[PDB]
């Protein structure tokens, strides 16, 4: 069950970063009319 | 062959009057002087052989032997039916208002 | 030319045949775990004791259930709203009993359905649209909210969140009503306005379009094919139906601007249903529906019924009914 | 008493005791009658006939 | 029909002398027992002890009696159990308990009556609703 | 379960039927142009 | 140095009964002439068994092991009793009362979920005569009430039951009833069962014991539905004593 | 009452080469509660689905 | 039988949605 | 007479698919 938890927490955090650091690389500017 | 046991007490004694070994407290009452006291006493120190056997329990007041011999016609002694009695049933049986 | 910049680019490409996105990100793998676990589970779950009382409810197809009668069952009522994932049972088989599944997959969902929500905002901002078709979703995903989460927070249980189930939907709504009278409730009277509304609006400018199509095909053919997909020209006469409705009713109870009756259509369905999660969500704190019976006596004070309380008695033996074995005690708190 | 009168006065045949989904005929929910049992008759113990 | 004054006369004590309240002696009592005992005596139920109930043939059956104004303004002053033998101020509000029922201090003697009155009208209005439970409603 | 034995004709038909007669009508639509 | 609720909520040491200290080797005495009460007595199940159906005849079925589904909701504790000096100075222990009921559902393999109300309930145990002093080497035995899991309110789901409930399958309205007798009448079943508790750790300061239990019971039979199991509980337990 | 009275086709040829418990806990040997980790009849099946 | 019958259907939505998502007929300008 | 009922639904199909097989393609040539 421990190594299921192990598991499940690494998933999960691995995507929030993904999500949380996705963000922070310059949303705002990927739009088609002005990028800044 | 199958019977409901309850059902056939309601074909007894028990279907008529307060049965001092199966029933439920509230139905004492329905009679002056018998709750909660010597209902919550009756309960306790069942079950009876006879209806008068409630007259040889300990700690009695001489008022309280009164209001028993004052009721003991609406009295009656069935066999323990176990689905009554188990479960605590005969203090609360599940019936509110 | 970076690694981390290319993967950007890959997620936020407006060439995937579907968008990906920041959202999608995380959206894809709940609603995986959410979907692949609710497909298992209407099919092969065990009994669950949703009610604490050791009495377990069968909800999948190979214990004896049809298309109509089957549920992912809630988590028991002994668990209350405490979290309980896979890794907190001694066995998959005691998560299996306790209703385990029923967690899982509602949290996955509320998950991606909320970034289901983002992803609508996100893609419009990068095709250069308006932004707020994602607050029209809303209305739906917080009515899914109420039914999943906050009803289970006031009342204390995740075993009072609504079943997976089309039977189990019914329970819920049967429950619901013995519990708040919600029919007497002005919260779900306008998500009604709003959802027959929706429905007739629907109807009018679906038949009002249609009715004014200009010519452009023949008697043997879908009239259909008289639009083209990309052309500039609008393929119905507006003023025609403008002339046509407004006769019907007056002139100016009719629509003659095209962004005015649009913002109609989309306005009225969704606070409707704003209205109704709302009505859900506060009679989890058990503020319930008007309650007027006996409110009206005679002169010696004899009850005269209404309608009011004939609704009451219909409530009445939907409440000494349900959960027939699971109350100890005169009232039903929560 | 002609059971086929009898026979009429009884809900089993009443059109309006089906259901949309029970299929086929009557026969096949309550069965094949065969016979009238008789007209039933309740007392109590005071001896009231009952209802 | 209306409230008379036959629906509104009522024992007095157990001797069988009677009284008749006024329309407004009623609707003070109805007030005073929504704002004092309501919350766990509507309709004539005792929703902490169902067991228990204000129809008049229980009250009769008290020990004292209780179906009259006496032993109804009695027991607002010293409650006892159903057969009489301990008094039970402790845990039932009562003018002997006014420190612990704060609602039970505001209340005048002629207020009891009104209450104590209320009570024996009311089963002769409602029939078997009152003390009758959701059965009733 | 003790379930209707006529429930697999009638679905698989009802199911079948009109599925074919769908699918006739698209494949002489391909063939045309 | 004690714990506190808040030191245990969620650990799940509320369902542990109290242990003994490995040197608690001593001996408790007793005087024939003074009179002795359990405190506490708390029985806390490790394992349990379900004893199969053999189908054929001469193969008597053997006790399979089970999953339990219900969690930490199984130990029997704050139980009191006499604890009399019979005259041939054997102890003989009358329950009077304590939470001595759980229901437990196990799960065999295949998936048959097997409900059972794990009870001392009216558990007399007795020792072997002239004990003197309970000791590390002391054997309780004895036998108890197993009532129905379900009591007499307990309403199926068409709504039958035995002090409540319908008396028919009404669903069915015009269907023969004698095949549905057996579950339209409900049956409240009272066995019996049977246990040993072995003594071996006693503090002879505190009067303190604990050891090892063994019952011996009858699942749910579903208020006459089907028939029961043979269910062999193990585990451990503690129990106090204090001159009355 | 063995697999092959039971017209099982498919059975037989996991239990050939090492196969032989369930996740419910049973195995065509008979012995009840035992522990097949992934490789059982169901993970076997599951795993041709992927 | 039943519950074959219930999932075959099920199973050909499934597949169904693919065909009409990465197979439908392609929508063209002007 | 107590016959296998999954003979109905084996006789329907036998005939019916591979005789939707022949009209798809017949049909479809027709129209070319
Ligand atoms: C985007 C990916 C994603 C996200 C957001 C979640 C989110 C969740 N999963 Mg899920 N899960 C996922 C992918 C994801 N999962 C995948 C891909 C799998 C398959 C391997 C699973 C398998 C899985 C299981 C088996 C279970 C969950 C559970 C849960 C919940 C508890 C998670 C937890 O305690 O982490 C805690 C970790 C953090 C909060 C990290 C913080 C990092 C920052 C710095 C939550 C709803 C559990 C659940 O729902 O129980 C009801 C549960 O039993 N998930
Ligand atoms: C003749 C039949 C009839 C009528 C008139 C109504 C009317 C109504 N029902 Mg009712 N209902 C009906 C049949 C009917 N219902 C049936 C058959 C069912 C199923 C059994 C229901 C079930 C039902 C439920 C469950 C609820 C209602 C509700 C409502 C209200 C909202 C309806 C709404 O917004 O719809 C959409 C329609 C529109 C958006 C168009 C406008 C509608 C109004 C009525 C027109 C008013 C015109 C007005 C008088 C102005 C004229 C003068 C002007 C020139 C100045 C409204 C009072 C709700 C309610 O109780 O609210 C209290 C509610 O919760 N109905
Ligand atoms: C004519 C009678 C009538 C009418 C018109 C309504 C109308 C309504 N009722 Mg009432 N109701 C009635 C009688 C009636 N009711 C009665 C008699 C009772 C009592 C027995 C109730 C009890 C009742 C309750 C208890 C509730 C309602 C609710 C509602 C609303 C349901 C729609 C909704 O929530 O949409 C909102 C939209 C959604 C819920 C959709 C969420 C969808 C998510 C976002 C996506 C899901 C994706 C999906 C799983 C996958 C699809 C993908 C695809 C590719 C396969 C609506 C206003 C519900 C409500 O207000 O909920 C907030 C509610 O809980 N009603
Ligand atoms: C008016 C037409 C009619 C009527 C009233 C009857 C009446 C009867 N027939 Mg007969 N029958 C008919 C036409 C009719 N039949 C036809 C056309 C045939 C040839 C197919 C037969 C063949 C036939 C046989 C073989 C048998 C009967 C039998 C019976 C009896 C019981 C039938 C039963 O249970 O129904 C059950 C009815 C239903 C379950 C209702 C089905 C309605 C469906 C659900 C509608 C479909 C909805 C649609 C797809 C929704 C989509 C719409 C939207 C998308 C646009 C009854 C006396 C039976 C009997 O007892 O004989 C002795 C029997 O065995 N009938
Ligand atoms: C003894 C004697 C003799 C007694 C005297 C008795 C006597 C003789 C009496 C007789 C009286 C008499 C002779 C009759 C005259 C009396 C008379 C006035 C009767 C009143 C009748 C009456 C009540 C009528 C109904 C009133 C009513 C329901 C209408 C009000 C308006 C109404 C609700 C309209 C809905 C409007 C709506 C909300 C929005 C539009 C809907 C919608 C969004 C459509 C979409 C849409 C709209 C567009 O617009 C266009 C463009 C397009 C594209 C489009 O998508
Ligand atoms: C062209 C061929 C493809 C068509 C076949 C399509 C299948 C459609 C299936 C529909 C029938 C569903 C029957 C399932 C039940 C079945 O087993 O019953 C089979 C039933 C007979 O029922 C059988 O009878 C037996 C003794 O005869 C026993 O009782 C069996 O137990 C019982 O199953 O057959 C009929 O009812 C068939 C015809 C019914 C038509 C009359 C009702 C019409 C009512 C009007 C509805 C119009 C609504 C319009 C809506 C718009
Ligand atoms: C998809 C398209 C559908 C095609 C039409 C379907 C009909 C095809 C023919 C069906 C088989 C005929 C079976 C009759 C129905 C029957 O009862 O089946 C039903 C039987 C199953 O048997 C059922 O079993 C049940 C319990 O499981 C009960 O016992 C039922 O009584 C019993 O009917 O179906 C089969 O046995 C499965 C078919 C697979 C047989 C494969 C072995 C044969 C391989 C030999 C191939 C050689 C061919 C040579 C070619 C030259
Ligand atoms: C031992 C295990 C071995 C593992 C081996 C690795 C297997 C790889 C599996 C992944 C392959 C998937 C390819 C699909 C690509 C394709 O879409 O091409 C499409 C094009 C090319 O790519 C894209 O557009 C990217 C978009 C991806 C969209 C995600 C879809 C998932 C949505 C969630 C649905 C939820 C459930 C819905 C219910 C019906
Ligand atoms: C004593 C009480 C005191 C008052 C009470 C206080 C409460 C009031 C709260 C409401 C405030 C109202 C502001 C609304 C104005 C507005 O929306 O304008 C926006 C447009 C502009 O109109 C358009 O106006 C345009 C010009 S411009 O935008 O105004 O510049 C013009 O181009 C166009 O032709 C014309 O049609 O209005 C319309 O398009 C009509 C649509 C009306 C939508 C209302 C939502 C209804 C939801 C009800 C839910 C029911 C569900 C059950
Ligand atoms: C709940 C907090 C109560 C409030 C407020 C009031 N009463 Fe009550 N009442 C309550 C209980 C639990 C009981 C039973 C006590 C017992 O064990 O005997 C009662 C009983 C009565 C009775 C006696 C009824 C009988 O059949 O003998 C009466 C007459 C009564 N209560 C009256 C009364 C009045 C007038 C109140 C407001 C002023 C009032 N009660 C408050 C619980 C509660
Ligand atoms: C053989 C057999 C049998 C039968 C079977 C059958 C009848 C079959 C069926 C089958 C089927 C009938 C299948 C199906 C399949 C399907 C699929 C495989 C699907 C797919 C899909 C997809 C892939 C999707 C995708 C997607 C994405 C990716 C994204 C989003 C969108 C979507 C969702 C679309 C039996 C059991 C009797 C017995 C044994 C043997
Ligand atoms: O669980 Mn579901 O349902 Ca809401 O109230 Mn109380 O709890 Mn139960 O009862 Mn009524
Ligand atoms: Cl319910
Ligand atoms: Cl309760």
């Amino acid at each position: 069950m421990e190594t299921l938890k192990i598991t499940v927490y690494i998933v999960v955090t691995f995507f929030v970063l993904l999500f949380v650091f996705g963000f922070l690389s310059g949303d705002p500017a990927r739009n088609p009319k002005r990028k800044d | 062959e199958l019977v409901n046991v309850v059902d056939e007490k309601l074909g007894t004694a028990y279907g008529e009057k307060i049965d001092l070994n199966n029933t439920n407290i509230a139905a004492f009452i329905q009679y002056r002087g018998l709750y909660p006291t010597l209902a919550k006493l009756i309960v306790k120190n069942a079950p009876y052989e006879s209806v008068e056997d409630v007259l040889n329990i300990p700690g009695l007041t001489e008022r309280q032997k009164q209001i028993l011999r004052e009721n003991l016609e609406h009295f009656t002694v069935t066999e323990v039916e176990t689905a009554l009695v188990e479960g605590g049933d005969r203090y609360n049986n599940g019936l509110y208002k | 030319a970076n690694l981390w910049e290319r993967f950007c680019n890959w997620v936020t490409s407006t060439d995937n045949r579907l968008y990906v996105g920041w959202f999608g990100v995380i959206m894809i793998p709940t609603l995986l775990a959410a979907t692949i676990c609710f497909v298992i589970a209407f099919i092969a779950a065990p009994p669950v004791d949703i009610d604490g009382i050791r009495e377990p409810v069968s909800g999948s197809l190979l214990y004896g259930n049809n298309i109509i009668t089957g549920a992912v069952v809630p988590s028991s009522n002994a668990i209350g709203l405490h979290f309980y994932p896979i890794w907190e049972a001694a066995s998959l088989d005691e998560w299996l009993y306790n209703g385990g599944p029923y967690q899982l997959i509602i949290f996955h969902f509320l998950l991606g359905a909320s970034c289901y929500m983002g992803r609508q905002w996100e893609l419009s901002y990068r095709l250069g649209m308006r932004p707020w078709i994602c607050v029209a979703y809303s209305a739906p995903l917080a009515s899914a909210f109420a039914v999943f989460l906050i009803y289970p927070i006031g009342q204390g249980s995740f075993s009072d969140g609504m079943p997976l189930g089309i039977s189990g939907t019914f329970n819920f709504m049967i429950v619901f009503q013995a519990e708040h009278n919600i029919l007497m409730h002005p919260f779900h009277q306008l998500g009604v306005a709003g959802v027959f509304g929706g429905a007739l609006f629907c109807a009018m400018h679906g038949s009002l379009v249609t009715s004014s199509l200009i010519r452009e095909t023949t008697e043997t053919e879908s009239a259909n094919y008289g639009y083209k997909f990309g052309q500039e020209e609008e393929t119905y006469n507006i003023v025609a139906a403008h002339g046509y409705f407004g006769r019907l009713i007056f002139q100016y109870a009719s629509f003659n601007n095209s962004r005015s009756l649009h913002f109609f259509l989309a306005a009225w369905p969704v606070v409707g249903v704003w209205f109704t999660a709302l009505g859900i969500s506060t009679m989890a704190f058990n503020l319930n529906g008007f309650n007027f019976n006996h409110s009206v006596i005679d002169a010696k004070g004899n009850v005269i019924n209404t309608w009011a309380d004939i609704i009451n008695r219909a409530n009445l033996g939907m409440e000494v009914m349900h959960e027939r074995n699971a109350h100890n005690f005169p009232l039903d708190l929560a | 008493i002609p059971e086929k009168l009898a026979f009429y006065d009884y809900i089993g045949n009443n059109p309006a005791k089906g259901g949309l989904f029970r299929t086929g005929p009557m026969n096949k929910g309550d069965g094949i009658a065969q016979a009238w049992k008789g007209h039933a008759v309740f007392r109590n113990k005071e001896g009231e006939e009952l209802f | 029909a209306e409230l008379t004054p036959e629906v509104l006369t009522v024992p007095l004590n157990s001797e069988g002398k009677t009284i008749t309240l006024t329309e407004k002696q009623y609707l003070e009592g109805k007030r005073l027992f929504q704002y004092a005992c309501a919350s766990c005596h509507v309709g004539g139920i005792t929703k902490t002890n169902p067991s228990l109930d204000l129809r008049t043939e229980t009250l009769a059956l008290a020990t004292p009696p209780r179906d009259n104004i006496e032993g109804l303004v009695d027991y607002m002053k010293n409650p006892t159990t159903y057969d009489g033998e301990q008094e039970i101020a402790e845990v039932h509000p009562s003018l002997r308990s006014a420190d612990i029922f704060p609602k039970m201090r505001n209340l005048t003697e002629k207020d009891l009556v009104a209450i104590a009155g209320h009570i024996l009208v009311e089963p002769k209005i409602l029939g078997d609703k009152w003390g009758g439970g959701k059965v009733y409603y | 379960m003790e379930v209707n034995q006529l429930g697999l004709i009638a679905t698989a038909l009802f199911v079948l039927v009109p599925s074919v007669f769908l699918i006739i009508l698209y494949v002489q639509t391909e063939s045309q142009q | 140095q004690t714990l506190t609720y808040d030191d245990i909520v969620g650990t799940g040491l509320a369902n542990k009964c109290p242990t003994l200290d490995d040197t608690a080797r001593g001996a408790y005495p007793i005087d024939s002439s003074q009179t002795y009460r359990i405190a506490r007595l708390c029985l806390q199940p490790t394992t349990f068994l379900v004893k199969e159906e053999p189908k054929n005849k001469r193969q008597e079925a053997e006790f399979v092991p089970t999953k339990l589904v219900t969690r930490e909701t199984t130990s029997l504790d704050q139980i009191q009793g006499e604890l009399k000096v019979n005259s041939d100075g054997s102890l003989t222990f009358v329950e009077e009362d304590g939470i001595d009921f759980q229901p437990v559902t196990v799960q065999m393999a295949g998936g048959e979920r097997i409900p059972l109300l794990f009870t001392v309930k009216n558990l007399v145990a007795s020792t072997q005569p002239n004990v003197t002093s309970i000791t590390t080497s002391t054997d309780f035995k004895g036998e108890f009430n197993v009532p129905s899991y379900r009591t007499a309110n307990f309403l199926d789901p068409k709504g039958r039951g035995l002090a409540s409930g319908y008396d028919s399958a009404i669903a069915l309205p015009q269907a023969k009833e004698e095949e549905l007798a057996r579950a339209n009448v409900k049956r409240f079943s009272l066995t019996k069962g049977q246990i040993s508790l072995n003594v071996a750790k006693v503090d002879g300061r505190t009067g303190e014991i604990a050891g090892t239990f063994e019952s011996e019971q009858l699942s749910d039979d579903d208020m006459g539905a089907h028939e029961p199991h043979e269910v062999k509980i193990q585990g451990v337990f503690y129990a106090s004593i204090e001159p009355a | 009452n063995p697999m092959w009275r039971q017209g099982m086709f498919v059975l037989p040829f996991m239990a050939r080469l090492g196969v032989t418990g369930s996740w419910s806990g049973w195995s065509i040997t008979g012995e009840t509660g035992i522990d097949p980790g992934f490789w059982s009849f169901e993970g076997v099946a599951l795993a041709h689905i992927v | 039988m039943e519950t074959i019958t219930y999932v075959f259907i099920f199973a050909c939505i499934i597949a169904l949605f693919f065909f009409a998502i990465f197979f439908r007929e392609p929508p063209r300008i002007t």
